[PDB]
């Protein structure tokens, strides 16, 4: 902005599946979660499972 | 072990009493380097007279 | 304090209310060859933070030679109180065991 | 608090020819102070030597 002030509009989340290679391909270069694929297990991009 | 070259006809000092503090009470001044079991070094001194 | 005698003072900087050490926690008597004979393992118990449980452990001075190797020196030090962590990844070694990192 | 330096000193192979003045030619001892490994080397004869 024009007043030397910092604002955050959010951060992009990462959905790291517990079990890869079980994602069914859909659309264009996107994957859809289903059975035998696990939950998203969302989190930040700092460290850990991301 | 220690070895030293000496003069056969080196004059004997006239000062009969032998003392460490005196300068011309000896013919040659030497040293011995040793280390004890605790890593400290003792500088043993060797003096030669005739 | 004197020759061949060393006093160890333990201070817990984790507890803000911990009492500052005054007396020696243990004495380190060294042989004339620089070999330790007194002060093998010392049990030190810390305080409490946020109403947690007091922790007690043992510190060992074994295999420590004081022989004027320059100045105070530390070669190896370890404990068995690893902090909790989170599973980073997993791998299979050549010996067939499954190991988690 | 260290042991006294109990050592034996030898003066063998002494020569006193007019070789100028008094001067020491050799001095050594086995009282090796403790040391740490610096590097390891292997010779062309197959014997691995540490330094």
């Amino acid at each position: 902005y024009s007043n030397e002030q910092e604002q955050v509009l959010g951060q992009i989340v990462l959905a790291n599946f517990a079990n890869n290679e079980g994602l069914a391909s859909q659309g264009d270069n996107v994957w859809a979660a289903t059975q035998a694929s696990g939950v998203a297990l969302l989190g930040t991009a700092g460290s850990g499972n991301f | 072990s220690m070895q030293i070259n000496l003069n056969s006809t080196d004059p004997v000092p006239s000062k009969t009493p032998f003392s460490v503090s005196d300068a011309d009470s000896y013919n040659k001044k030497g040293t011995v380097t040793v280390y004890d079991s605790q890593g400290n070094a003792h500088d043993m001194n060797v003096y030669f007279v005739k | 304090t004197k020759d061949n005698e060393w006093a160890v003072y333990t201070h817990d900087s984790s507890d803000p209310a911990a009492t500052a050490p005054t007396t020696a926690s243990t004495t380190l008597k060294f042989n004339e060859n620089g070999i330790l004979e007194s002060g093998g393992t010392v049990n030190i118990t810390t305080g409490t933070i946020n109403g947690a449980t007091a922790a007690t452990f043992s510190l060992s001075f074994l295999n420590s030679m004081q022989q004027n190797t320059g100045a105070n020196n530390i070669v190896a030090t370890n404990q068995n109180g690893y902090k909790p962590g989170d599973l980073v990844s997993y791998q299979i070694n050549n010996d067939g065991t499954v190991v988690g990192n």
